[PDB]
């Protein structure tokens, strides 16, 4: 009982660890990829219009 | 006379065996009671670790 009643606190810390790690490894790369796509698309439009 | 002696001796052996049987397993009882806190702290180890993994 003691083992499990402390593993619950282990998971209580794990939820916030997953919050931070998942944010870092998913949300920020998605934002960076969106910005990259935006800029490359803008460059492609700028090239195509004047060609 | 032999019957009286055997009856008294068996009667005495009853409670002496009861007290012994308690005596061996008091060790295991206290050991488990202490292992409660032992494992409590052994598992608080990684609780503290994961708290600052944040």
């Amino acid at each position: 009982v003691v083992e499990r009643a402390q593993q619950v606190a282990v998971q209580e810390q794990e939820i916030a660890r997953r919050e931070k790690e998942l944010e870092a490894r998913v949300r920020k790369p998605a934002e960076a990829e969106r910005y990259k796509l935006e800029r490359l698309a803008e460059a492609e439009k700028s090239q195509l219009i004047m060609q | 006379s032999k019957r009286a002696f055997e009856l008294q001796k068996s009667a005495f052996s009853e409670e002496v065996n009861i007290k012994t049987a308690e005596a061996q397993l008091a060790y295991e009882l206290q050991g488990a009671r202490e292992q409660q806190k032992i494992r409590q702290e052994e598992i608080e180890i990684e609780v503290v670790q994961r708290k600052k993994q944040i």
